[PDB]
């Protein structure tokens, strides 16, 4: 039981494929 | 809900320290505020070192009968007064354990002789109206050029060898 | 006596503006001992004009721009520093105008668009100061500043990943320093995930390896790994590595507070035992 959990929430060279 | 000189004068002088920077500091009550805490400033949006200051602090209230029932914010730029989502998730989270915590933000465009209190009341963090001597003490130790031995707790996780209380300022505003 | 100039010249190393100090031994220094000092007073003119502008005060801005004029006539940097001038009191697009003149007759000049930016976020706008700072980066590449500039902005603006992204590129060149790795595993652990605490637990740990005196990577090891002893989604021997990852960090911790204590240590050991 961690009292103070928080929950927070095209630069050249960035993609989000999971390219082998 | 009264507004300790103590209090205040911490508040501000974290605030003048460094100036340039977004801070956010925390008050501790035993509605009377009653001593507050500089602990941070830069980014502030970052989850690992407030979650651990905030367990610390519990750990060591209760030896002294102290629970929080209170945060403050001061962003950078002086024209904005705003309660940014960090903040709101902080005063959540206190009013979880709480449930009459405030939330302060210092408005900051005035900043010579300035609050700006929220509450919740089941409300997001609504505004109310303003409720000294404490005045001219913080003008007087401001114009003191005191606040250069004033410790938070960032400078904590450098030189442990601090002291984040720093009970020097206390007695130095009780001898005033 | 002479300390006073390499304390000015520290404070020109390693960034360190508090610029109460700095005015104060700069008009120290400004006096007659300039004739003494020798072609080296004009960097600190350049430094504590901006110091000055930090402390409000404004009278000796224009002693100290006056003097980088007459000396350096048909310069550039001191056309920055008149931009500057103008954009404390608030003329923004004279300051433009004149960037963009001295961008104009010399297209390879960065300061400008540096200067561009801080002026387009002064206002409040943040979202067209990254893409312009992109756009710069997409021709200015190996401009450190940029990167970091970047993350922080990408993170005030709540944008977790890409700040990731830029530390990876900034940490993989000069892979010497704990404070970007350490940032990093502070960026993954805020991230959520166990896919990611794997890696902060890891980074925390690198970046602690390197300077072996650091503190918040030792809290944060210590908090990856206690997070990752009640997530019930790893196999046995994830809790178990990590509750003993957990334990040594905290003896290391209970060491560091003992060698502090030369009522502390109450409060750290009450949180170590909790859990």
């Amino acid at each position: 039981r961690f009292k103070w959990a928080i929950e927070l929430s095209y630069p050249v060279g960035y993609l989000d494929k999971q390219v082998p | 809900v009264k507004l300790t000189t103590q209090a205040y004068c911490k508040m501000v002088l974290h605030g003048a320290k460094y100036p340039h920077c977004a801070v956010n500091g925390l008050l501790v009550a035993e509605t009377l505020f009653v001593d507050c805490i500089p602990l941070f400033h830069g980014t502030l949006a970052l989850a690992p070192m407030l979650e651990v200051a905030l367990t610390l602090i519990d750990s060591w209230c209760k030896d002294h009968s102290y629970v929080i029932a209170g945060y403050y914010q001061a962003n950078e730029r002086v024209k904005d007064a705003s309660p940014n989502q960090v903040a709101e998730k902080v005063a959540s989270r206190i009013a979880e354990g709480f449930s009459d915590t405030a939330l302060i933000m210092v408005d900051n465009t005035k900043f010579t002789m300035t609050i700006h209190v929220y509450e919740h009341h089941e409300n997001r963090w609504r505004c109310r109206d303003p409720h000294p001597e404490a005045q001219r003490i913080s003008a007087s130790l401001l114009d003191s050029r005191s606040y250069e031995t004033l410790v938070d707790f960032d400078n904590h996780l450098d030189d442990i060898r601090n002291d984040w209380t720093n009970p020097e300022i206390n007695k130095a505003v009780l001898h005033l | 006596w002479e300390e006073m100039r390499d304390k000015m010249r520290k404070w020109r190393e390693e960034n360190s503006r508090n610029s109460e100090q700095i005015v104060e031994v700069g008009e120290e220094l400004i006096n007659e001992y300039a004739s003494k000092l020798g072609d080296d007073i004009w960097i600190i003119y350049e430094q504590v004009m901006i110091a000055a502008l930090d402390y409000g005060r404004d009278d000796l801005a224009l002693f100290c721009l006056q003097e980088l004029r007459r000396q350096f006539p048909g310069s550039h940097r001191v056309k920055r520093l008149t931009g500057m001038r103008f954009e404390a009191m608030e003329r923004y697009d004279d300051a433009i105008q004149l960037y963009d003149r001295i961008l104009q007759e010399d297209p390879t000049n960065t300061a400008a668009r540096k200067r561009k930016i801080a002026i387009r976020k002064a206002q409040g706008k943040n979202v067209e100061a990254i893409r312009e700072l992109n756009e710069y980066l997409e021709q200015f590449v190996g401009d450190q500043e940029a990167w970091h500039e970047l993350a922080e902005l990408y993170i005030n603006e709540h944008d977790y990943a890409k700040a990731a992204f830029c530390l990876e590129e900034l940490m993989m060149t000069n892979p010497h320093n704990h404070l970007y790795c350490q940032q990093y595993a502070e960026v993954k652990y805020t991230q959520g995930g166990l896919e990611n605490l794997e890696l902060s637990r890891k980074y925390f740990a690198q970046a602690l390896k390197l300077n072996n005196r650091n503190m918040r990577a030792l809290f944060g090891l210590y908090m990856s790994a206690s997070h990752i002893a009640s997530n019930p989604k790893a196999s046995a021997k994830t809790k178990k590595d990590n509750m003993k990852y957990a334990s040594w960090a905290a003896s290391q911790i209970n060491r560091a507070y003992q060698f502090a204590g030369r009522y502390s240590l109450k409060a750290v050991e009450d949180m170590l035992e909790t859990l």
